[PDB]
């Protein structure tokens, strides 16, 4: 089915500019629209879309209305300008979904065999790569529940396209690019420890929280099964590197040698050619 | 150079060949693959200088 | 009568549909329609841009369907903001995006339908990132030949718009037309996330996932050795001796700074061992 | 800001291009060059290396539009 | 159970809990290679079995307590020295 | 079952777009029989053919659309 | 009667413009492939992400795009007197 999806910044702003529509006029709920996808392969891609008037009552938390007259004719408007472009599902800005979303997806399954909902974020905050992707399947359950429809998380990645970077990448203008080789890798090292060890601390605190309350999730079993894959080496004090110690510096072997050897020749290029060219102009000027 | 490349960008700067000069202010210009075209002033190169 | 310098306020939502509908029609030229509101004489805003069907037989004035707009405007009523139509635009991917014979024919047709109907052109090929590209123009009345041809006031944006002068045929089309300046009203709410969403997904995909390595060092030490001896023969060519060869010649750059960054890469890449671990 | 401008000219002209045949160098920074069709055009050469890659006669890739020497 | 490694394991320790003869430790550890619970290659010179990967099973209340001891320890030891790398080296970033 | 007429209008308007495709070709082509299916790399299947021109160019377009490949030999 | 909607939607995919064909010559790098069109001009162009390693080939005909001149799909080359034979 659908493994991964690709969300462009263009369709994302089509959710954001509609937040300026219902934001100034109010009132409740959020931005909800129909998503126009493009399927050239198992990987899913999204280019454009169209926002539809949508409302969801609170009380009455399960009440939702799509507009099919706006869904029908405008599709033919977009089908005429773009033939390959078609609706792959719907979307919304969340941030957190509600149980009623089982009815929104099941109603539009007449248009598409599988509708993929995209939860986006209008204001970026935390903790990382934004928005979200969900796919609608039926896993039933191990406990004996009736057949259950639960949206499974789909990995989402942003992507670019030709001619769309004209105004987009121009308006920012404030970023330093890239710069690969100096600050690019070392900044992420401070981030991969930050973002890596905070979700670590966040999850281990939730694992302790599972003992107190919140059982189920049992999970099961993905919690500890994937944790033990991390446990191939812990690493614990100290590092158990007795076999990897003499190999450690052995990886630093070529790195230090190429450093000292080339820098000595780079110095021979820097020192010699400078003193030559400097002694030339200096003493011959006066 | 980027501004100079723009002047050479659109169709590219070609090399013409003048077979003869005319008294009508137009100068015959021949492209190697193509035929013999013609163009008028051209105020940089004078008519008698062609 | 009285004419003042006009300024185009564009929305980031309008700029996307410009190049995206333009990329869909590539290579061929499309015909669109501009959507927005007229605030006053000296400023004009385009708050939206919608897609229009491409013409495979060539652009014609009949490509714009009036009942297509009546249903589109009806869809804007149920939408949050139902703003009135303003003007038209067309992409020109195949060339330097100049107004063609069809572009002027739809001018007098649309300028009778709407007041301004500012002509907007765009091309993908001119640049990639750091150039606005696009285009803007407005038809000046040819019957004004009896009156003066030289408005407007506020020469600031007029002189900056006259430069670079964009080749020749564009200024050759300045007959019957005049350009118009384009500025960006602040999108910084979304423009802050536009830089954030782009760089967060462009840094190692999580910023984690990327941390070709030693195999590229064997390729690097080839560029740190084999490229060195060929570049260090030239200082021997600097000694003539002396002096029968044309001087000065500077062979220092750019490979010396490449070897600098090459060792900066491998040393900070070796730090990945001591960073991730302890 | 200058290194950012250096990254620009490094990309440009990138792709695509057209194959052509270099004829001769008339002066500095610009030379006449023929295309695959054998069209001799007046083209500004790329400003990085004007010497060892110019050659008396060589097959050079020219830009699709400008037919630029890079 | 153990944090190890302590990866390569001698035959006497396996022959203790499994109470198997030394001649049958061959079929013991090598059959699990076909089962898929461990891919470890055996070192037959000193007869010390070398484990690779691991097979997780179930969980226990003490396993969560053993996890929290050895999990956050990798978090707090790295984040400690991680700020040390950010301490001095940040001056060259700017 | 009354959606026919509204659906019959778009086939004539698309044929009206074929009627602007009727007027008018400056190009005449020669036909080449071809069968092409490319596995990726979910699956894209179909058939394509090769197209010549009177200007000596040779183009590439999927199998027509309208008249199918049942007729005829190139 | 939905076959009409199916037939017209297939004709909507026919709005996609046709490409041009050419013969591969050599390859300078991965981002530049020498290709000779049937007319005789030779271009070095990039490529898209839908192709595979079998697209390159030792001098076999390919289909160049009409914009960036990129290759879409490859087909076996024949001048086709033989079917007439
Ligand atoms: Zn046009």
């Amino acid at each position: 089915a659908v493994q991964k999806v690709v969300v462009h910044p263009l369709v994302l702003l089509s959710v954001v500019d509609h937040f300026n529509r219902i934001g100034k006029v109010g009132n409740q709920k959020r931005v909800v629209g129909v998503l126009l996808g493009s399927w050239q392969k198992k990987v899913l891609d999204v280019s454009n879309s169209f926002a539809v008037p949508f409302d969801e009552d609170d009380k009455d938390d399960s009440v939702w209305f799509l507009d099919h007259d706006y869904l029908e004719n405008m599709y033919g408007m977009f089908k005429k300008v773009n033939a390959r472009e078609r609706i792959v599902g719907w979307y919304h800005t969340g941030p957190k979904l509600h149980k009623n979303d089982i009815a929104i997806n099941e109603l539009m399954k007449r248009y598409c065999p599988n509708s993929v909902l995209v939860i986006i974020d209008v204001k970026p905050k935390d903790l990382g790569l934004p928005t979200e992707a969900y796919i609608s399947v039926e896993e039933v359950h191990d406990d004996g529940t009736p057949t259950s429809k639960t949206f499974e998380h789909v990995t989402s990645e942003i992507g670019a396209e030709e001619a769309e970077e004209v105004g987009v990448e121009h308006l920012l203008r404030d970023i330093k690019d890239t710069t690969v080789g100096t600050l690019s890798q070392r900044i992420t090292n401070q981030v991969h420890g930050l973002k890596g060890l905070n979700s670590k601390l966040l999850d281990i605190r939730s694992y302790l929280e599972k003992v107190a309350t919140g059982k189920l999730p049992i999970n099961h079993q993905i919690i500890y099964q994937l944790q033990d894959v991390f446990n191939l080496l812990p690493d614990v004090s100290l590092q158990e590197f007795v076999k990897a110690f003499y190999l450690k510096t052995n990886d630093q072997m070529v790195v230090v040698y190429l450093a000292s050897l080339i820098r000595s020749v780079v110095a021979l290029h820097n020192l010699i050619n400078n003193k030559i060219a400097n002694r030339d102009a200096e003493k011959k000027e006066g | 150079l980027r501004e100079e490349l723009q002047l050479l960008q659109e169709q590219g700067s070609y090399v013409g060949e003048v077979v003869r000069a005319m008294d009508k202010k137009k100068v015959l210009v021949k492209v190697h693959p193509e035929g013999k075209f013609v163009v008028d002033v051209d105020k940089n190169i004078d008519i008698n200088d062609v | 009568a009285v004419d003042t310098a006009e300024q185009v306020y564009i929305s980031s939502l309008a700029l996307l549909k410009m190049l995206k509908h333009g990329r869909a029609g590539v290579p061929m030229e499309v015909m669109g329609l501009m959507l927005g509101e007229f605030v006053d004489d000296y400023t004009v805003r385009v708050i939206d841009v919608f897609a229009m069907p491409q013409s495979g037989t060539g652009v014609s004035v009949e490509a714009v369907d009036p009942v297509f707009q009546a249903k589109m405007l009806d869809m804007l009523k149920q939408t949050g903001r139902p703003e009135m139509v303003v003007g038209w635009y067309h992409s020109h991917p195949g060339f330097g995006c100049w107004l063609s014979g069809v572009d002027i024919n739809t001018q007098q047709s649309f300028e009778a339908l709407s007041e301004r109907a500012v002509a907007v052109v765009v091309d993908p090929i001119q640049s990639v990132k750091g150039k606005v590209v696009i285009d803007a123009f407005r038809l000046i009345n040819a019957n004004m030949m009896v009156l003066g041809h030289e408005p407007r006031q506020t020469t600031s944006n007029l002189g900056h718009l006259n430069k670079p002068s964009i080749q020749a045929l564009i200024h050759g089309l300045n007959r019957h037309y005049y350009s118009i300046t384009i500025n960006y009203r602040k999108n910084e709410l979304e423009q802050k996330m536009l830089l954030n969403l782009h760089k967060k997904s462009w840094m190692e995909g999580l910023t984690l996932q990327d941390y070709v390595v030693k195999e590229m060092l064997e390729l690097a030490k080839n560029y740190n050795k084999a490229v060195e001896e060929e570049d260090k023969m030239t200082p021997e060519q600097l000694a003539i001796k002396n002096v029968g060869k044309q001087d000065p010649k500077r062979h220092l750059e750019e490979h010396v700074d490449v070897l600098m960054t090459s060792n900066i890469v491998q040393c900070l890449a070796a730090m990945l061992d001591t960073v991730v671990f302890k | 800001e200058f290194l950012h401008a250096q990254e620009e000219v490094k990309r440009i002209q990138s792709i695509p291009l057209v194959i052509g045949q270099f004829l001769e160098a008339v002066d500095q920074n610009t030379a006449i060059v023929g295309s695959t069709t054998g069209s001799n055009y007046y083209v500004r050469i790329l400003s990085t290396i004007d010497r060892e890659l110019l050659k008396p006669n060589a097959s050079v890739a020219l830009h699709k539009h400008s037919n630029a020497l890079v | 159970t153990r944090p190890a490694n302590h990866r390569q394991l001698t035959f006497e320790e396996i022959a203790k809990s499994a109470k198997i003869t030394v001649n049958e430790v061959e079929l013991l550890v090598m059959k699990a290679l076909s089962v898929g619970l461990v891919k470890g290659s055996i070192d037959e010179v000193d007869k010390r079995v070398h484990m690779t990967w691991v097979q997780p099973r179930v969980l226990d209340l003490q396993q969560i307590k053993g996890m929290k001891d050895r999990l956050e320890f990798w978090c707090t030891d790295v984040k400690s020295m991680e700020m040390l790398v950010e301490h001095q080296a940040h001056d060259i970033l700017t | 079952t009354h959606e026919l007429q509204a659906m019959k209008d778009k086939i004539k308007e698309n044929s009206e777009k074929i009627k602007v495709n009727k007027t008018l070709p400056y190009l005449v082509s020669n036909v080449i029989e071809l069968l092409d299916v490319d596995p990726n790399d979910s699956q894209r299947k179909g058939k394509c053919a090769v197209i010549k021109t009177s200007t000596r160019q040779t183009y590439f377009l999927p199998v027509i659309g309208l008249v199918d490949a049942e007729k005829l030999k190139p | 009667t939905k076959q009409y909607e199916k037939s017209e939607n297939d004709l909507k995919a026919l709005q996609s413009v046709g490409q041009i064909v050419g013969e591969v010559l050599k390859q300078l790098t991965e981002e530049k492939f020498i290709v000779k069109a049937t007319n005789g001009p030779r271009y070095v162009v990039g490529c898209r992400r839908q192709l595979d390693k079998s697209k390159l080939k030792p001098g076999t005909r390919v289909a160049l795009d009409m914009t960036t001149l990129t290759i879409m799909r490859y087909l076996p080359r024949e001048v086709d007197p033989l079917v007439y034979n």
